[PDB]
């Protein structure tokens, strides 16, 4: 895996 | 096939240049300690002694060349300071020590575009790894004397389990840990030429402690008065990476060849630098890195569990079957548990502050704009339309130089390919 932290925000509504 | 006359979501365009080099006071993934483990000796704690203790565990110095000279330096004065460091230690009792003010001592002393080359991306991947090692909450144990609500301290001793032995961990307390060593040298002597051993200590997969030594830094002169007054230093740092490989990187540096390890050649990177009491501050305060993405993780963790009306703290970090999206491989986006999660969040929060920069601080106040224009875009079925400022403009325009800011682009573009798809 290449690590990529804005990943998250397919998931996570930007808080 | 006119989508040419409709406005939609295209990736932000990156620079165009020869590839971007390092540029973080000290090494990441290239790093080598050479360390002691249960150390004993006498005056242990105290660094030029425990530094000493670290050099005689290592055996195959040979006599240092020049591997990859550094092209706006004059090389053979990185020799002359490795090898003055050497000679200089070859010695009979002092706690600190400083340099006999010689030539080439003296001269160390004192936009451009560029594209993103991966080993930014591989410096991160690093940086969210386990190590077998362990960087904080390392003394003898006690009671949370403390205040703090039951399920906050809950959140912060599993994320704390997660991230106590994570690589970026073992940045922070470099960071801490030099940078503090350079304020004290940078007050005491003010005129001398200090050495100063580049140190860290852990505990170790059995238990152990353990302290490890990267190289030294030796201080120009300082006398600062302002906060802003800069003290020029010359970082050497070992590491088992040839420069050779991937020279683009090495740019800002001098690397000689000075030993073999068990077998591979080893390697001293040197390049001069300078810091001033803030950026020293700076990075002695890089435990805020530790609450800033707990802080996140804390949210994440909050909203989830608010939905299932219950805490989902305990569940999260035990069965490690919630997952996130946090990393792309051949076969597309991958997920990972909230302990990947913990450990990526505190690396991206450790690798913005090593990286500190004017860019990224424009590229990440614009980029939040369209992210939420494009989490918009997707969540809504009717989502409508939405007016860009000069969105892109603001935003490529830092797109120029650095390495860390130009990943940070090139992860947003991944995300608005899968947002979208």
């Amino acid at each position: 895996m290449d690590v990529n932290p804005t990943l998250l925000f397919l998931k996570v509504p930007a808080q | 096939i006119e989508p040419f006359l409709k406005t939609t979501p295209r990736p932000l365009r990156l620079p165009n240049g020869p590839p971007c080099s390092q540029r973080s006071k000290f090494l990441l993934m290239d790093a080598l300690k050479l360390s002691i483990e249960d150390p004993s000796h006498e005056g242990e704690g105290i660094p030029l002694y425990d530094a000493i203790k670290c050099m005689r565990t290592f055996f195959g110095w040979k006599e240092p060349n020049v591997v990859k000279p550094h092209e706006k330096g004059i090389n053979p004065n990185y020799l002359l300071s490795w090898k003055q460091v050497l000679a200089e230690l070859q010695d009979i009792i002092p706690k600190t020590k400083n340099m006999k003010k010689t030539s080439q001592l003296k001269w160390a002393l004192g936009p451009e575009l560029r594209s993103l080359a991966s080993w930014i991306q591989n410096e991160f991947n690093k940086a969210c790894e386990l190590t077998d090692s362990s960087w904080i909450e390392l003394d003898e144990i006690g009671e949370d004397v403390a205040p703090i609500e039951h399920i906050a301290s809950m959140r912060r001793n599993y994320f704390t389990s997660e991230v106590s032995h994570c690589r970026a961990t073992e940045y922070i307390m470099k960071g801490v840990y030099i940078n503090t060593a350079l304020l004290n040298a940078s007050c005491a002597a003010m005129d001398d030429f200090q050495l100063i051993p580049m140190i860290s200590k852990c505990r170790t997969k059995e238990g152990r402690r353990k302290t490890n030594l990267y190289g030294f830094i030796i201080k120009g002169r300082s006398h600062l008065r302002n906060d802003t007054d800069v003290v020029n230093f010359v970082s050497m740092e070992f590491s088992l990476t040839d420069p050779r490989l991937e020279p683009h990187k090495w740019e800002k540096y001098c690397v000689l060849e000075i030993g073999d390890m068990l077998s591979r050649p080893m390697f001293l990177y040197v390049r001069t630098n300078g810091t001033s009491k803030i950026k020293m501050k700076w990075g002695m305060e890089m435990r805020r890195c530790l609450l800033q993405s707990l802080q996140q993780i804390e949210s994440m963790i909050e909203a989830e569990s608010s939905v299932k009306e219950k805490d989902m703290t305990k569940e999260f970090f035990e069965n490690k079957s919630e997952t996130w999206p946090i990393g792309e491989s051949p076969k597309g986006v991958e997920e990972s548990s909230i302990g990947k999660v913990c450990r990526t969040l505190l690396a991206k929060s450790v690798f913005n502050s090593l990286y500190a920069s004017p860019q990224l601080e424009g590229f990440s106040a614009e980029s939040r704009k369209l992210l939420l224009i494009v989490q918009a875009l997707r969540d809504n079925l009717e989502p409508g339309t939405f007016d860009l400022g000069g969105l892109y403009e603001a935003i490529e325009e830092c797109l120029i130089n650095d390495p860390w800011v130009l990943l940070n682009a090139s992860w947003f573009n991944s995300f608005l390919t899968h947002a979208l798809s």
